[PDB]
């Protein structure tokens, strides 16, 4: 009977950035996606392995939504098998993800006139991720050959970059929001099925 | 993702009217936006209309708003940029790109799609 709590994910006053991507949990729910989808509110809604309208007629264990903010020309590499500093170091999705993910401009909620900084992508890292990993560390970064003692200076930066987003002329440095959809099942009962 | 191919530019006298195609390959065209853009030499490419996955949206730009009209065939896998009283202003090469987004969007930014097909010449 209990409606799945979709508001608290798409309409979360804050969001996280992407280096530190939000994780949220739902389970013991009714879910009805087709009212996200038959909407005029995501400039990406892109589903693997399934149609967005077909969601409805499924029921998972657990549904996992991702969340966090990063430029509208970067929701591109929020997909399988691409590159680039957002998949290589912030958020990677599996080669064989089934899920969705979902897209919208938050310019009028993310941009400042003098520029957002609070949100963050990390610029370096020694490895690319897995695919669903997490790395919210901030140790300074070794881009040479000699060590940086914690202390940023001569090829020692600082990993996370700020986007300090503004409200500019071309919607692809905007602040776009990301919600990712995946669905898990386990040898265990459904808890998350659509509307009837 | 789909592969699209433009048809039916050409040279008209001021005046006319020109029909463009934009042909789907590979997926079809039921979860697609389509919108049509042009591109003068030297130029960044202007969005001109565009069609929701549903059909229920159509949007124009103030520039051809009234004289261009874009429709949507599921069935033929194609989408339609019907173009009247051409002034030579729209001379240009004329793309269609498609995306995936909720079933009643579509915009006319270039960064909200990612299959773009060839183009073809427009020349009033
Ligand atoms: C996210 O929030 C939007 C907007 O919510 C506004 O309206 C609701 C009433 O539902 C109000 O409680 C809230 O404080 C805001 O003022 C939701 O979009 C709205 O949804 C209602 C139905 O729930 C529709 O009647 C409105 O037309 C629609 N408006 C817009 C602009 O979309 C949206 O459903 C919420 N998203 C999720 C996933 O819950």
């Amino acid at each position: 009977t209990n409606l799945c709590p979709f508001g608290e994910v798409f309409n979360a006053t804050r969001f996280a950035s992407v280096y530190a991507w939000n994780r949220k949990r739902i389970s013991n729910c009714v879910a009805d996606y087709s009212v996200l989808y038959n909407s005029a509110s995501f400039s990406t809604f892109k589903c693997y392995g399934v149609s967005p309208t077909k969601l409805n007629d499924l029921c998972f264990t657990n549904v996992y939504a991702d969340s966090f903010v990063i430029r509208g020309d970067e929701v591109r590499q929020i997909a399988p098998g691409q590159t680039g500093n957002i998949a290589d170091y912030n958020y990677k999705l599996p080669d064989d993800f089934t899920g969705c993910v979902i897209a919208w401009n938050s310019n009028n909620l993310d941009s400042k006139v003098g520029g957002n900084y609070n949100y963050l992508y990390r610029l370096f890292r020694k490895s690319n991720l897995k695919p669903f990993e997490r790395d919210i560390s901030t140790e300074i970064y070794q881009a040479g050959s000699t060590p940086c003692n914690g202390v940023k200076g001569f090829n020692c930066y600082f990993p996370l970059q700020s986007y300090g987003f503004q409200p500019t002329y071309g919607v692809g440095y905007q602040p776009y929001r990301v919600v990712v959809l995946s669905f898990e099942l386990l040898h265990a009962p459904a808890t998350v099925c659509g509307p009837k | 993702q789909v592969q699209l191919q433009e048809s039916g530019g050409g040279l008209v006298q001021p005046g006319g009217s020109l029909r463009l195609s934009c042909a789907a390959s590979g997926d079809t065209l039921d979860l697609y936006a389509i919108g049509w853009f042009r591109q003068t030499p030297g130029e960044e490419r202007e969005g001109v209309s565009c069609i929701s996955p549903s059909g229920s949206r159509t949007n124009y730009a103030d520039s051809v708003k009234g004289r261009f009209t874009i429709s949507r065939d599921n069935a033929k896998n194609t989408v339609y940029l019907q173009m009247n009283g051409l002034r030579p202003e729209d001379t240009a090469v004329y793309f269609c790109a498609g995306s995936r987004p909720s079933a009643h969007y579509c915009s006319h930014y270039p960064t909200e799609y990612d299959d773009w097909g060839q183009g073809t010449q427009v020349t009033v």
